[PDB]
Parts: C-alpha cells; structure tokens; sequence
C-alpha cells in the first residue's frame, strides 16, 4: 500500500506482496494400451500376407 | 509288402453302421487291414519360433 498522509504525518501502516505456490500434481495416472495377440497368428501371416 | 502291426489300431464305425454296434456292444472295430500306400501320406507341425 502507498496511502497518503500528511507532513507531520504518523508513518502508515506495514504492507509487502505475497507470493503463492502452485503444486501442478503429476504422478497418479497414466494412458495404456494392449495386443493380446497369439504365436500362431504371427507364425501364419509371413507366408500369406504380401 | 510287409504287415506292420500296431497296438493303437483302430476305426470308428460310422453313424450309417448302426446296426453293427448295437449287436458288438462297442465300436472300436478292432478288425482292420489298411492297405496304404507308402509316399502319400504326409505329417505336418507348425514351425512357430523358438
């Protein structure tokens, strides 16, 4: 604060600027994905498949 | 030509051969002869990786 007072003034009250966290959380999930996909299928499609 | 024999030889009698099971009791049909050829039957397995 920057409040007017007078020449013979009393020297105002105490004030300064604060500053605040943030905290931005990161860590408790996740995007995943599967295949399921068997050993025969992958055997079966390299001489019938071009 | 030879007479192999196998232990595990067998058929299975066939649904039209009804009649024939019914007065055997069972249709296990031990009674074969199985005149085959040599180099026309063939045996097959997947060659999967590992």
């Amino acid at each position: 604060t920057a409040t007017g007072v007078a020449i013979t003034g009393s020297a105002p009250a105490a004030s300064m600027d604060a500053t605040l966290p943030a905290q931005l959380p990161i860590s408790a999930a996740s995007v995943q994905s599967t295949f399921t996909l068997n050993l025969k299928e992958i055997e079966e499609s390299k001489e019938q498949v071009t | 030509r030879p007479i192999i024999d196998d232990v595990f030889c067998s058929r299975t009698r066939t649904a039209a051969e009804s009649a024939i099971t019914t007065a055997l009791g069972t249709a296990v049909d031990e009674g074969v002869m199985y005149f085959l050829k040599k180099d026309d039957l063939r045996f097959y397995s997947t060659p999967v990786v590992g």
